[PDB]
Order: structure tokens, then sequence, then C-alpha cells
RNA sequence: AAGCUUGAGUCUCGUAGAGGGGGGUAGAAUUCCAGGUGUAGCGGUGAAAUGCGUAGAGAUCUGGAGGAAUACCGGUGGCGAAGGCGGCCCCCUGGACGAAGACUGACGCUCAGGUGCGAAAGCGUGGGGAGCAAACAGGAUUAGAUACCCUGGUAGUCCACGCCGUAAACGAUGUCGACUUGGAGGUUGUGCCCUUGAGGCGUGGCUUCCGGAGCUAACGCGUUAAGUCGACCGCCUGGGGAGUACGGCCGCAAGGUUAAAACUCAAAUGAAUUGACGGGGGCCCGCACAAGCGGUGGAGCAUGUGGUUUAAUUCGAUGCAAC
RNA sequence: AAAAUGUUCU
């Protein structure tokens, strides 16, 4: 079954990149969404668009730096079957910071940098390199 | 294969008109694979095989 | 080249011989699809009639009796 | 707590199918029986013999009995969870797939323990028993031949109801879900199209082959993954000891299952590589054979060697490649 | 048809 949709997203952004997609579509879901603005304001996709009301459809446009892929990885650090939550404190860096760790935190889900100026952490849910 | 030689007509081409329908039903090859009993298992990979052979 | 298909039967009749006896050769052997160019379907469906054809002896098992 | 429809199910109409169970029957063939025809072999193998045969075999025709299995179709064809499932017919029966639509509304996925099914062999009681055939016997072969070959041939194979519960039960690949370039097919639906013709354009299901990226130890796998991720379980931790012992549980038993230890080796293994080899395949050759001719091995002598003898019988050469 | 084997360590 679809029992991690978050995760399910990355794998699609990924293929994408990997294949060279110029769109990657799936079903959208609040939580996805918010992922989606993350990477956008990061630097890592274009553009995001939620299409539809009873079935929305996130359709993320991937970018491509020099004939290559800007999402080098992208791994779901947290997942169903173990979740990761880190406080400020433990909070993790991807590549000493030329990369991000998009957390789930009280107020909002974010880049871990941001968390971390804010003063708090929480599930970490993807490292995008 | 049940022949009958018609009116007017060789005998040496008959017998290889009856030849040709023997071929053509296959029966010695009938019989040789009736000869000795190949395990079902066998006859599968014998089949495969072909196949394969007849992808060229 | 197919002919049932062409037709366009629903299924093929054991009753009617003289289209099932030219799928059978002369010893009374059932004619391959590979030779006769029959579809996959229409071939077993053949088949049927044939075998149906023997049980009731409109067509011969065998060219021996 | 309330919802929603994408997941998961339900219904409508069809679809193909060796899906399963039960019951009928069909034809071919083998075997046996009875009878006819007929006569010296048949049978078998590499060749033989055992064996069957002048009491009439084998062959050949007729009639019967039975049992088992279903030629052709038949197809990397189909169906089935896997095991498996193959003449045709019927009765009962499970699933799958498609077409639209309508409905339920996360009801899902996975699953230790548990339950069920589970080839073949085997075992239990009762039937059946043609063919085949462990065991067994004889004949061969052999140095021996407790084998391979032959002739026979019992259990078994068949059925009924139980048990067994394992196989290289393999795709050696857990299940479910998503995603990622293609081609060639196969199969089975279905929508559209002047079917102006066997066609054209799609869209689904299942499936074989090649092959891209990627992965891999390489082999390969490659949209049915061994790619990319996610959920869940199973299992692995050097080889041997050993899937063995002890114990438990299960089994009528066979055994299965669960599963060690000491001791012991520094390997064991996988893939590929160069060779070599093959009583593997292909191509080709040399007095290699074949085709010939003349020898040697037999005799006597010459000569060298071994051996023995000897005070010493100098030392070396010792398969072809010493004598 | 029939053709078994090759003392140890280098
Ligand atoms: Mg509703
Ligand atoms: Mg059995
Ligand atoms: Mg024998
Ligand atoms: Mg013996
Ligand atoms: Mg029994
Ligand atoms: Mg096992
Ligand atoms: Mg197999
Ligand atoms: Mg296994
Ligand atoms: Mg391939
Ligand atoms: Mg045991
Ligand atoms: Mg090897
Ligand atoms: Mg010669
Ligand atoms: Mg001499
Ligand atoms: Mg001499
Ligand atoms: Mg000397």
């Amino acid at each position: 079954s679809m029992q991690d949709p978050i995760a399910d997203m990355l794998t699609r952004i990924r293929n994408g990149q990997a294949a060279n997609k110029a769109a990657v579509t799936m079903p959208s879901s609040k939580l996805k969404v918010a992922i989606a603005n993350v990477l956008k304001e990061e630097g890592f996709i274009e553009d995001f668009k939620v299409e539809g009301d009873t079935k929305p459809e996130l359709e993320l446009t991937l970018k491509y730096f020099q004939g290559k892929a800007v999402v080098e990885s992208i791994q779901r650090v947290s997942r169903p079957g173990l979740r990761i939550y880190k406080r400020k404190d433990e909070l993790p860096k991807v590549m000493a910071g030329l990369g991000i760790a998009v957390v789930s935190t009280s107020k909002g889900v974010m880049t871990d940098r941001a968390a971390r100026q804010a003063g708090l952490g929480g599930e970490i849910i993807c490292y995008v390199a | 294969p049940v022949i009958k030689v018609r009116e007017n007509e060789p005998f040496d081409v008959a017998l290889r008109r009856f030849k040709r329908s023997c071929e053509k039903a296959g029966v010695l090859a009938e019989v040789r694979r009736r000869e000795f009993y190949e395990k079902p298992t066998t006859e599968r990979k014998r089949a495969k095989a072909s196949a394969v052979k007849r992808h060229a | 080249f197919c002919r049932f298909t062409e037709e366009g039967v629903q299924e093929i009749d054991y009753k009617d011989i003289a289209t099932l006896k030219n799928y059978i050769t002369e010893s009374g052997k059932i004619v391959p699809s590979r030779i006769t160019g029959t579809r996959a379907k229409y071939q077993r469906q053949l088949a049927r009639a044939i075998k149906r054809a023997r049980y009731l002896s409109l067509l011969p098992y065998t060219d021996r009796h």
C-alpha cells in the first residue's frame, strides 16, 4: 500500500531528476505541498502546482542546471517504520549546509537552518542535497 | 497415411507420395517419441530448448 | 489468414463438418494453428468442435476405421 | 468527532481459461483371454544370451475383458496462491479480466504464534492392477558389475478415505504499493474507425524475449527489476562438524520440525579471466591412419642397454626426446 | 559394446 506519501513523492522527484523529466506529478497533500514550497524556497525545483478540487494533483517542475539534476539526492530520514525527531541542538545539516534538511516544526514545515534560527526542531522529514 | 495408386501411375512416384504423406503425418517421429518414456519435466525442458532455438 | 475471424463467428460448430474437415488433415489429425493461420481462441474452439464431431462420429479420430 | 474518494471492496453485463470437486462416456493404443489363418523363428542387443516358440510362437484377421493414459490441437499457449492442472460431455464450484456506470467510504497493506493447502516418493484400511517398474531373479558387460544394456518382474504407479508435509516445492528472486527511457512479440478483453479488405488508431489484464539508464562481484537484472523509494514479515553471520546430536513438539513409521556443543581447518564460496584438458562441437594438417611395399618381434651373429656376476666389470645417457 | 588408477612435498 501507499504507506508513505511524502517518501513516495521524494522518490518520484528523484526518478524525474534521473530520467530528465521536465515535470513530476502526484497526488497532492497538505504536508506534501508544504514540502514542495520549502524545496522551492531553498532552490531545488522551479514551481509547484496543486491542480484539482476533489483529487488535487501536485505537479513539480524540476530543474536541470548544466544538463544535470539540481536535486543531487533526496532521502527520507523520517519514515513511517522509523520516525526521526531532532531537537534544536540535535538538528542535522546536509553536506555541511550545502544542502537542506526539510524539518516539520511546531511553527510549520521548513529547512533545518530556519528551525535552528527559530530555536526549535522536530520531525526531520527529508534530506535534500 | 492411406494411399492408393491411381490409373496410369508409376510405382516409384506412388511410393514417394506415400513417404511424403507419412512425413506430413509425423508417424515415424511420433513412434520415436513413444519408443521410450520421457519424464514430463524432461519433455518440458526439451520444449523450452526448442523455443529458444526458434528465437533466432 | 484466419477465416473464422473474418466470418465474425461467436463459436465454431461441431455440426458444420464441411468447415471442420478442411482444418483436419487426411489422416484425421487436427491441423496446427501456425499452418492454417487460425487465431488462438478460434483454434481451440475449432479443436473442441472437431473432438465433438469425432465423439459423435461425423469426423474420424484416425483414418483406420 | 465529523467527512471525502484516488486505496480496498460490492453490485450490472459480458470474457477467456488443462482453475477445483463429483459423475458419465469416446477413440487410439498396449496387455490378457478365446477362435481362425499360417510356419520357423520371434524377441532382443553393440553383439549376445536369458526369455517366448513346432504343445504352433512371432506375424496376421475376428470377438471379448480389463486397466491406465488421453496422439493430433499443443503454442517460452492458458488457468491456478503455490503444489499443480490436458480426450470429450454433464452437475456442483472458486478465482481472474474487461466495459461502462452506481454504491460502500480507508473497510487497507504486512504478519511472529496459529490455521489451511502442499509434487514425487512413502506410510495406513479397502478396492483395482493393463502398461510401466524400485526390490528381486536370470542373462549379458565387466578385471569385478551388488550398475549402466537385455529379459522377465513384486511393491509402487490407479481409485476411494486418512496420514505424511518434504523437493533444485526455483524466477534458486517474500508480499503489497508507488515511480523511471524503449523495442519486438504472445495471449486475452474492450472503445473508436468509410472493416471501401485480411486492416488503422488507441486503452486495459496477464505474459516471453531483447535491451537503456541505473544497479551488480561480475554474471546479469533491467517498467513483471536485481533500477529508484516506502510498509511489513522471513532468513543470513567463515568452512567442516551439521540441518547432525540431545531435548521438545508433530508423525502409524519413514521421519519431519525446532536446533546446539565440543573438536577442527585458514580457508570455503561466488562471478569472471588466461590457459590446459574433454571418451564436447566445428574447420584443417603430418607416413597419423587408410592403400601399399619392405621390415622388426622368431634364428644366428654384431652392437648398445638392463640385470646379474665381478677385485673392477669406469662414469654418463634411461618413455616418445636413452639403449 | 568394454577403456580403472597415478605415492608425498616442491
Ligand atoms: Mg458518500
Ligand atoms: Mg502418491
Ligand atoms: Mg529393467
Ligand atoms: Mg543380476
Ligand atoms: Mg497405497
Ligand atoms: Mg526446504
Ligand atoms: Mg522452472
Ligand atoms: Mg529457497
Ligand atoms: Mg535483459
Ligand atoms: Mg533432524
Ligand atoms: Mg566457476
Ligand atoms: Mg597402413
Ligand atoms: Mg629375443
Ligand atoms: Mg632377432
Ligand atoms: Mg654402462
